[PDB]
């Protein structure tokens, strides 16, 4: 009996088998329907977004289209992994501070629709910490929907100190679409959103000193990069390369009054007991695709240094595989017999209903 | 819940050092004659049971997990999870310490230290 591990990201499904060192199925968490008023899922919807309008059933870590999310789960089991879900205990993941109905309904569908024999819901940032080989540290996890800071001490998240920001990769893609349109291009449609997401992933970076980089960009073309669109046109991107992820540190770039990710990290540490803060500062672990920008670790090191006491030892850990750290932490934990002992069984669900998730998970 | 791990049965019952190695996700005891020798390719859990200053007839606990320079991600992650489990098994009383080869704390060094080449194979299946 092999367990399944499914990390349902706002942007990407990462799924596979406990004990594997990587997810065997990674595909867009999207459902596509004809743009001209049937449905397609995942890579295939992405492949012919030319005639589809694409919709994400998860927004900011929360399932907002339960009918389409069921389609995504069905596709993951039957079409990608090609397994029978009733035969596999399944580990799911969630961002912290979600509305409680989200994981209640995840539990209901898994047992009532897919008839899994057992399941469990784990906090994403905690899985990433264990994947880094730590029990104490503070995780910054940023995917396509949510950025969250979770400080963890002796293996347990500290919920009073968790910080959450509904600003992540999709907001950055949207912002690149906006500022590229201001350069003379026009990126508006859901298909064009996917083009700009690819530009973002290939060409953006976090400037170490934003004002200096802005001046470098005006002084010459040294920072400019070219990009070939699907139709063959070649565009040029300049200071948009680093203005787009600058939004993580300056959320006002998209009209948000929130603290930037350096400040939320600092605020999260300051919510923790004084005597553990040095260990948190020395163990800042980044996970998720929106932590993949070149330059982000160095920028975080600089910004936290400016916020922290002058002698504080600060370290950013940026695992090269951190687009998959949540999944890998799940694959490790689901390979342990005692972790699976804690899972919700179908029988327990039958007797207790969706509330069972709060007794056995959170 | 930690009661389902055979490795913890009888752990921490007297003053001394107990050591387990992670082997393909399992917690495997290290025989006493090898305590202090660590494979650079592996990850370990070290439970130090001692008498606290407050009462010479009672027991307190430091739990160290030791990560070899060449240990694989599955081994380090299992060592972390199972350290938390052993901590819970002992009622939360153990204080946890993460020890990386070449960076071991003064506390860890004081328990003994020989580093051995190689180690046991990863528990991961490699996805091509
Ligand atoms: C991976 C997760 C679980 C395995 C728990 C894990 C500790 C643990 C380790 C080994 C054996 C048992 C427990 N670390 C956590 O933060 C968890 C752990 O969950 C449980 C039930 O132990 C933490 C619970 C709290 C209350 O501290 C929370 O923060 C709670 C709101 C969110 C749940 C977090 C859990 C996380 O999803
Ligand atoms: N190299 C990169 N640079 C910047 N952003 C990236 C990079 N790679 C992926 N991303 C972004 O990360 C997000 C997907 O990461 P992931 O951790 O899978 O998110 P989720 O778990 O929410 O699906 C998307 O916004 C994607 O554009
Ligand atoms: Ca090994
Ligand atoms: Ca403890
Ligand atoms: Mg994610």
């Amino acid at each position: 009996t092999t367990a399944l591990v499914c990390d349902n990201g706002s942007g990407l499904v990462k799924a596979g088998f406990a004990g594997d060192d990587a997810p065997r199925a990674v595909f867009p968490s999207i459902v596509g329907r004809p743009r001209h008023q049937d449905s397609y899922v995942g890579d295939e919807a992405q492949s012919k977004r030319g005639i589809l309008t694409l919709k994400y059933p998860i927004e900011h870590g929360i399932i907002t289209n339960w009918d389409d999310m069921e389609k995504i789960w069905h596709h993951t089991f039957y079409n990608e992994l090609r397994v029978a879900p009733e035969e596999h205990p399944t580990l799911l993941t969630e961002a912290p501070l979600n509305p409680k109905a989200n994981r209640e309904k995840m539990t209901q569908i898994m047992f009532e629709t897919f008839n899994v024999p057992a399941m469990y819901v784990a906090i994403q940032a905690v899985l990433s910490l264990y994947a880094s080989g730590r029990t104490t540290g503070i995780v910054l996890d940023s995917g396509d929907g949510v950025t969250h800071n979770v400080p963890i001490y002796e293996g347990y998240a500290l919920p009073h100190a968790i910080m959450r920001l509904d600003l992540a990769g999709r907001d950055l893609t949207d912002y690149l679409m906006k500022i590229l349109t201001e350069r003379g291009y026009s990126f508006v449609t859901t298909a064009e959103r996917e083009i700009v997401r690819d530009i973002k992933e290939k060409l953006c970076y976090v400037a170490l000193d934003f004002e200096n980089e802005m001046a470098t960009a005006a002084s010459s073309s040294s920072l400019e990069k070219s990009y070939e669109l699907p139709d063959g046109q070649v565009i040029t991107i300049g200071n948009e390369r680093f203005r787009c992820p600058e939004t993580l540190f300056q959320p006002s770039f998209i009209g948000m009054e929130s603290a930037g990710i350096h400040e939320t990290t600092y605020n999260s540490i300051m919510k923790c007991d004084i005597d553990i803060r040095k260990d948190l500062y020395a163990n800042n672990v980044m996970s998720g695709g929106t932590t993949m920008y070149p330059g982000i670790a160095d920028r975080m090191q600089k910004e936290i240094t400016a916020l922290a006491p002058s002698t504080m030892k600060i370290k950013i850990i940026a695992p090269p595989e951190r687009k998959y750290s949540v999944w890998i932490g799940g694959s490790i934990l689901a390979s342990l017999s005692t972790f699976q002992q804690m899972w919700i069984t179908k029988q327990e669900y039958d007797e207790a209903g969706p509330s069972i998730v709060h007794r056995k998970c959170f | 819940a930690s009661q389902h791990e055979d490795a913890w049965k009888g752990a921490g019952k007297q003053v001394g050092v107990e050591i387990w190695r992670i082997q393909q996700f399992k917690v495997v005891p290290v025989p006493k004659k090898h305590h202090g020798s660590f494979y650079t390719g592996d990850s370990y859990i070290v439970l130090s049971t001692y008498h606290p200053k407050t009462n010479p007839d009672k027991l307190a606990y430091d739990v160290h997990f030791w990560l070899g320079a060449f240990t694989t991600q599955d081994e380090a992650g299992t060592a972390a999870y199972k350290t938390v489990e052993l901590d819970d098994y002992l009622g939360g009383l153990p204080v946890q310490y993460r020890e990386v080869q070449g960076y071991e704390s003064e506390r860890f060094l004081s328990l003994f230290l020989r580093i051995l080449d190689g180690g046991v194979e990863t528990g991961f299946h490699h996805v091509e």
